[PDB]
This record gives C-alpha cells, structure tokens and sequence, in this order.
C-alpha cells in the first residue's frame, strides 16, 4: 500500500478454509436444538422419501 | 416344547445321532430345522425342510424325521464339530410361534 | 445380505429400550424379519417378527404385551422396543432373516447381536 491521503487502512484480515456443502440462506424461522440431515428456509426435513 | 438329550459324546471319525421328541402339534404336523451354535457366534443353519442342506454345508450332515421324533446325523467327526445343536419348529394351535429345542452339547474325544 | 444391529445398552429396571437392525441391499425386502434373544447359559428364545408388504406383525405369548416391532422401508430399518425391564432381560439380541415373506422356523442369515444389561 502506498498513499499520501484519503486511505482507510486495513486492520484485520481473515485466513480462509474451504469446504463443500455450505451456503447462505435467508429465513425467518427460529433456532432450536434439533439435529437433522436436510435444512430448508422453512424448516428441517427428517425423511428418506425420493421427492419433496 | 422339543426335548433332546442334554449331552452326547463320541470319538473322532465316528457317527453320532441326536434326537428330539416333541408332540403331534409341533413336530407331528410341521417341518423341523437344525441349527449349530459355536461359542461366541450366532447360530448357523444346518438342515431345513427336514432333509435339505444349504449351500456350503458338507455332505456328512444329514437329517430325518419319523412320526414324532426327528434325528440329526453327523459322520466323520472332527475337532471343530464340537458345539451346541438346536432343533426348531413352527408350533401352531392356540397362537403359532417358533419353538426351539432344549439344546444338546456334542463333546469329542 | 448383511444385518447390522445398534450398539450396546445399559438400562435400569422399569425402563424401556429400543434397538434397530439395518439390512444391506435395496431398501425394500421380499423376506420377513424376526428378533431372537439368548441369555448366558441358556438357549435362544423367539420374540416376534414382521412381514413385508402386508405389514403384519407376530409376537410370542411370553413377550406379548411388552414388545413392539416396527419397520421403516425407505431406509431399510427394523425397530424393536421393549418396556418394563427386569433383571432377567439381560441377554444378547439378534435380528434374523427368513427365505420367504412368511415367518417360519427356518432362518438362514443372522446378525452379530447386541447386549442389553439391566
Ligand atoms: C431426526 O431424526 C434423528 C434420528 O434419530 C433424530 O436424532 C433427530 O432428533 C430428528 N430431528 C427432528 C427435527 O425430528
């Protein structure tokens, strides 16, 4: 970085670690203490059926 | 219930017959099956359909049933043929259920 | 076909325990499934079985009233629940499979077994 004015300097950085099976979803549901294998913006699913 | 002798013993290479006497409701009107149980393992099916053998069972094992009493015969005894033997049948009169025999210990010398 | 039971359990008298058996292959089976138990120093005792498609369940007069057998087909699992445990319920349990869709005296495949202590 080089500057003579108007700089908002960095202070903290992040060292990233990657993985599969994650994302960002938007929801209004509350958080509970359950455990599941599938999550949707409306609620969790505990099933082995081939369709939904 | 099915009654068997509690213990039978014989020398290696001999022939042993294990019996079992039920009644006309259990054995006299249904088939008999024979299972073997080694220590520390689940029972293994030996004879079904009263004379038939599953795949992998040697020819030295045989079974028969006359009237009320069934018999399991083993020839060419080895050291590894010492275990528990059970006769099972499908009792059916008031409420049908599977009934096993009392069991017989085969000791080799 | 391989049958795998759940883990061992340590329970208190008067409680209830549920165990599960999982079978390899397709989720839907064409054979019945039975539950057997054996106490140390004793012989096997037949508890009850369940039939595919029809869904009929059969129990033994000794165990009738206290045991419940259910199945879940899309995951290929069979559950057995026992209640009102006593000191004589300590035994090793197996799930066994039949050749046909009917519950008979001939079972050809057995599981490893799991121990229930009270
Ligand atoms: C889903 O099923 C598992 C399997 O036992 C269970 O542990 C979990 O609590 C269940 N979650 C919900 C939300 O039903």
């Amino acid at each position: 970085f080089e500057a003579n004015g108007n700089l908002i300097a960095p202070r903290y950085a992040f060292a990233l670690s990657r993985g599969f099976g994650s994302g960002i979803i938007t929801s209004n549901a509350p958080m509970d203490e359950c455990d599941a294998k599938c999550q949707t913006p409306q609620g969790a699913i505990n099933s082995s059926l081939p369709f939904q | 219930v099915l009654t068997q002798p509690p213990s039978v013993s014989a020398a290696p290479g001999q022939k042993v017959t294990i019996s079992c006497s039920g009644s006309s409701s259990n054995i006299g009107n249904d088939y008999v099956s024979w299972y073997q149980q080694l220590p520390g393992t689940a029972p293994k099916l030996l004879i079904y359909d009263n004379n038939k053998r599953p795949s992998g069972i040697p020819d030295r094992f045989s079974g028969s049933k006359s009237g009320t009493s069934a018999t399991l015969g083993i020839t060419g005894l080895q050291t590894g043929d010492e275990a528990n033997y059970y006769c099972a049948t499908w009792d059916r009169r008031p409420t049908a259920y599977v009934v096993f025999g009392g069991g017989t210990k085969l000791t080799v010398l | 076909v391989q049958l795998v039971e759940s883990g061992a359990e340590v329970k208190k008298p008067g409680s209830s325990v549920k165990v599960s058996c999982k079978a390899s292959g397709g989720p839907f089976r064409s054979y019945a499934i039975s539950w057997v138990r054996q106490a140390p120093g004793q012989g096997p005792e037949w508890m009850g079985g369940i039939i595919p498609i029809f869904g009929t369940t059969k129990y033994a007069p000794k165990f009738q009233g206290r045991v419940t057998i259910t199945a879940d087909d899309f995951a290929g699992t069979v559950y057995m629940e026992l209640s009102s445990l006593r000191s004589e319920d300590t035994a090793m349990y197996y799930c066994a499979k039949h050749m046909g869709y009917q519950v008979r005296e001939t079972m050809d495949v057995w599981g490893k077994g799991t121990t229930v202590t009270v």
